[PDB]
């Protein structure tokens, strides 16, 4: 049973760091789709000018 | 002719620096309108 | 919402940024420019 806890525990753990870096890649994606569209703003902009 | 480019080229400096502080005003006021949108995206994701 | 308005004071302060740099080439530009004429005005004309 101490070694279920542990067990649970580690495996709370893996999924906590797994969402964790899935949800911190999708938002580094977020934050690149947003530079890139920062991006396009500033390419719009220099088009117009 | 040197004085005449001179005061052509500084006239649009000060035109420049007239819409410099017109432009500063302009995003001081835009980011003062801007943070509370910021302020109730934050509060909306953590209701979320 | 917010990311448009950022976008739009980012692009605003970008243009902040890029009227300053342009006021300092122009200005730079005419302080040669304005040496090259201080230099060549009084180079024979003070005498007379």
């Amino acid at each position: 049973v101490e070694e279920l806890t542990e067990k649970c525990s580690l495996k709370t753990d893996e999924f906590l760091k797994a969402k964790e870096k899935i949800n911190e890649i999708f938002e580094k994606l977020n934050t690149i789709r947003d530079e890139v569209i920062k991006k396009k703003n500033q390419n719009e902009y220099y088009r117009g000018r | 002719s040197k004085i005449n480019e001179r005061k052509n080229q500084e006239q649009a400096i000060a035109s420049y620096e007239a819409a410099k502080e017109e432009l500063g005003l302009k995003i001081e006021q835009i980011a003062q309108e801007a943070q509370p949108i910021k302020e109730q995206y934050d509060s909306t994701k953590l209701a979320l | 919402l917010l990311r448009d308005v950022k976008s739009r004071f980012e692009k605003e302060k970008s243009n902040q940024a890029e009227a300053q740099s342009n006021i300092d080439q122009g200005r730079k530009k005419v302080d040669a420019l304005n040496k090259t004429i201080a230099h060549l005005e009084e180079e024979l004309t003070k005498e007379m």
